[PDB]
């Protein structure tokens, strides 16, 4: 039942200085995993043709 | 009357910047380094200081997965390149 | 020859670190049996009361019994005063903070996300790579 401190993006309110690795710990948009459809390739080779 | 070339000065005090006032005050950032605005600042973060852009040597498989995007989506690189995990400048100069 | 091992867990409780405490200072008395048998022999049949039995408004201690009391207590409070470890200050880490607060958030902000930044540590050290 830890809670670990916020490190906002936003508010610096007692303006500290974070390292680069807490500050960019934002996992969200490093496991969104843009990941592509297979419908892409039939369209493509059907242009090209 | 801005902009030019990026001196290592301006990158280490960029780093610095960021480390105080993260990664979306970039209008703070550029009243620190004087001919930089803060798009140019915003750019240059985003396409050679963010520590997940791989600047290492191309693989085979990266190289490969690269020219199938790129004959699969004629010029968008701004859209393969999450794909393949490369910056889309990094990614455009290796399709060249 | 006798030998015993007593470490601690993790915290869990203010009461049972109160509990280690008092089983510390309660082997760590030593009781005069002459005083003892003296009020035994004194005191008679409510040297072993209840809760309800007469005795509670009338102890007065001696000198020496209070006397007793304040140096133990002082010597708890200089083992309570002992609780936190200053961990020696090394000056060749490269500083990561502009202020004396500062570095204490930098500290926990290490304890909680170490564990997970410790691929992006790599990358900003190798220059930005992988």
């Amino acid at each position: 039942w830890k809670i670990p401190p916020c490190i906002s993006n936003w508010k610096n309110a007692k303006g500290y200085t974070i390292p680069l690795d807490k500050r960019l710990a934002a996992d969200g948009r490093g496991l969104q995993t843009v990941h592509i459809n297979e419908n892409f390739a039939k369209l493509a080779e059907a242009l090209y043709i | 009357i801005k902009g030019g070339v990026w001196r290592n000065t301006e990158d280490e005090i960029l780093k610095a910047a960021v480390m105080k006032y993260g990664k979306n005050q970039w209008s703070r950032i550029a009243s620190l380094l004087h001919r930089k605005s803060a798009k140019q600042c915003k750019a240059r973060w985003y396409e050679w200081l963010d520590p997940s852009i791989k600047k290492t040597e191309w693989s085979r498989e990266e190289e490969e997965k690269l020219l199938h995007l790129a004959k699969l989506m004629p010029t968008q690189w701004r859209t393969i390149a999450p794909i393949i995990g490369r910056t889309a400048a990094q990614c455009l100069e290796h399709y060249e | 020859k006798k030998k015993r091992k007593n470490p601690d867990l993790g915290f869990s409780d203010y009461a049972a670190a109160q509990l280690r405490q008092y089983h510390r200072l309660t082997k760590q008395i030593k009781p005069d049996m002459e005083t003892y048998e003296r009020l035994r022999e004194k005191h008679g049949e409510e040297f072993f009361p209840t809760s309800n039995s007469l005795l509670h408004g009338t102890h007065v201690p001696s000198t020496e019994e209070i006397d007793r009391m304040v140096i133990d207590l002082e010597k708890q409070i200089e083992k309570r005063d002992k609780y936190s470890r200053r961990r020696p200050y090394n000056d060749d880490a490269d500083i990561d903070y502009i202020n004396e607060r500062n570095a204490k958030f930098n500290k926990k902000a290490e304890r909680f996300y170490g564990k997970y930044t410790a691929e992006i540590k790599q990358n900003l050290e190798r220059g930005t790579a992988v």
